[PDB]
């Protein structure tokens, strides 16, 4: 219940959301290039 | 300034660098399994020269291009590097604004700002289609402030 | 005259709060230059609530009543 | 030295006299507040101008104003 | 009057302080204690009336409100002039100065807007 709380904290909220959006950039780069058509 | 597939100068960078990096090759064992990759790596390193070449790029190997706006470079800037930054910030910060709407009410403000519900982090989702919507909550957002600034006195 | 509690607009000659929206906490009537505190939610940099302010100050904010649906 | 100049902000909650170091102001009975109580700074010889009373001072801008005026010998707090 | 011995020196025999005005305070200390100045150390405070010497004006007032906040004593200070002139600066009321006197007047107030107008209409 309050574990919760703790999860919905600012920072826990920050760390998590930014593991996220630097997670996928780490994939991005080691997948496919960007193919970029004309 | 002419394009790198015909540039001389350039495709002696991609020796040079190869040349560089062969030193440090050849002083391991390529049957050594820890370093096998090298040759994955310099793959990599292959593989990026060939589209760079189709830019536009400096005779001097320092590859430029251009942001005036001209068709075949739209690539570089405009169309994608460019418009995705405007639309993947703003996709947040319009979204960041609908839960600053949503940042009143009767539960408390600060409690609001930084203990918020997850449910309003899950619908940040709502977002497909910000601009002309965007447009019209801003004008509410001037309109309804009715210049209610600070002193500034 | 008016009312207490009525939602107020700052029109000090000093503090050009431009129709800070709040509250009236109370009403007094003895009668001084300063003597209306208002809930201010701007904290302002000293740190408390309610401030004295004038009689100019607020007039009205509702400015309706029966066409006020 | 300093010159202190008093608002008409005053609620007289005697915030100056407590906050205050060598008692610069003073209150005084007055007939236009809420609890009766106006600050005066007799001895302005000797204020110092440390500016803690606007610290304490609770009006949206403060009700005790001290200029900063000329320094002397009282106002610059030395012992020597 | 007997006054609570104190080592160190640092304060005593400076010549500023002699041709500078200095400070003379007092209390009634009805029982032994031990107190510690504003500049020095420890030192036990004796009975009846003490007077010392003090440099400064903070120096004078900080003592006062540090012996109030102990037990209930009324202070008295008195302030020297470069001569030999002694006049009773502190309380001159001799009401305290928070709480509410009868003795009322205004020094230096001007009545004017909040923003500014420095223009004083009248000095007294
Ligand atoms: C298309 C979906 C997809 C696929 C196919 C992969 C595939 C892979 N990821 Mg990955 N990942 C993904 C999405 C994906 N990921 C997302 C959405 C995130 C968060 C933004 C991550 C964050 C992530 C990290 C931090 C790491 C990997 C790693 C790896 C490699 C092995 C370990 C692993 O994740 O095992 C299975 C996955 C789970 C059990 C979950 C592997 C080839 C590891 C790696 O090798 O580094 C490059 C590693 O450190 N991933
Ligand atoms: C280089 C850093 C970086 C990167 C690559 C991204 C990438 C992305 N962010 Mg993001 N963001 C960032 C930093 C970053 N952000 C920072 C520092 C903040 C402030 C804390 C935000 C706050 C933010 C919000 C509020 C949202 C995104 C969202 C998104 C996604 C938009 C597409 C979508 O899923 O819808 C996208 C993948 C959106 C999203 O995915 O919703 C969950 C979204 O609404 N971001
Ligand atoms: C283009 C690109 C991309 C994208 C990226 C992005 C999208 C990013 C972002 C991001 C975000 C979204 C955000 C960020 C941020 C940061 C920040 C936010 C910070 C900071 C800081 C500062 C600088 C400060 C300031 C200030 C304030 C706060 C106020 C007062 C004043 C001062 C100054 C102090 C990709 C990779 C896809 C691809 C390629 C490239
Ligand atoms: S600081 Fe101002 S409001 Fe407070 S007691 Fe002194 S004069 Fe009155
Ligand atoms: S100017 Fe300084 S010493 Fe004088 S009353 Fe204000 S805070 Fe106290």
């Amino acid at each position: 219940m309050n574990l919760k709380k703790y999860l919905s904290t600012a920072p826990v909220v920050a760390t998590l959301w930014l593991f996220l959006t630097a997670g996928i950039l780490i994939e991005l780069n080691r997948f496919f290039p960007d193919s970029l058509f004309y | 300034l002419t394009p790198c597939q015909q540039s001389e100068a350039f495709h002696k960078r991609e020796i040079n660098e190869v040349r560089t990096l062969e030193n440090r090759q050849a002083n391991y064992e390529a049957n050594s399994p820890s370093y096998l990759a090298l040759q994955s790596q310099i793959d990599q390193v292959h593989k990026r020269f060939d589209k760079y070449g189709t830019l536009l790029c400096g005779q001097d190997g320092l590859p430029h291009l251009i942001t005036d706006g001209d068709w075949r470079h739209a690539r570089e800037f405009t169309i994608p590097a460019l418009l995705f930054l405007y639309i993947t910030g703003w996709i947040g910060w319009v979204g960041r604004s609908y839960l600053k709407y949503t940042k009143e009410t009767k539960n408390p403000t600060e409690q609001e700002i930084i203990l918020d519900v997850p449910m309003a982090l899950k619908y940040m989702l709502s977002g497909f289609l910000w601009p002309l919507s965007a447009w019209q909550e801003y004008r509410s957002g001037q309109l309804l402030a009715k210049e209610d600034e600070i002193t500034v006195s | 005259m008016i009312k207490k509690g009525s939602l107020v607009k700052i029109l000090r000659p000093e503090s050009f709060w431009y129709n800070e929206v709040g509250t009236v906490v109370n009403v007094e009537t003895s009668k001084v230059l300063y003597p209306v505190l208002v809930r201010f939610d701007k904290v302002n940099y000293s740190g408390l609530n309610s401030t004295n302010f004038s009689l100019d100050e607020l007039v009205e904010i509702k400015v309706e009543i029966k066409s006020d649906t | 030295a300093h010159t202190v100049k008093i608002y008409d902000n005053c609620i007289g909650c005697t915030q100056c006299v407590r906050a205050c170091p060598l008692d610069v102001l003073e209150m005084v009975p007055w007939d236009g507040c809420k609890a009766g109580q106006m600050a005066s700074a007799p001895r302005t010889e000797d204020c110092v101008g440390c500016k803690r009373c606007e610290t304490a001072c609770p009006t949206d801008f403060l009700s005790i104003r001290v200029y900063l005026g000329g320094e002397t010998t009282r106002s610059m707090g030395l012992a020597y | 009057m007997p006054s609570p011995s104190f080592l160190g020196s640092t304060g005593g025999w400076l010549r500023c302080a002699e041709t500078e005005e200095k400070y003379a305070m007092t209390w009634s200390s009805d029982q032994q204690h031990i107190f510690e100045m504003p500049t020095g150390g420890a030192a036990v405070m004796n009975s009846g009336d003490n007077l010392l010497y003090l440099a400064r004006k903070e120096q004078a007032l900080a003592l006062a409100t540090q012996l109030r906040t102990q037990f209930k004593i009324q202070d008295y200070k008195i302030y020297r002039i470069f001569p030999s002139g002694e006049v009773q600066y502190l309380h001159p009321k001799d009401g305290v100065l928070p709480y509410q006197v009868n003795k009322g007047r205004e020094q230096v107030g001007r009545v004017k807007s909040t923003i500014g107008k420095n223009v004083n209409p009248a000095q007294v």
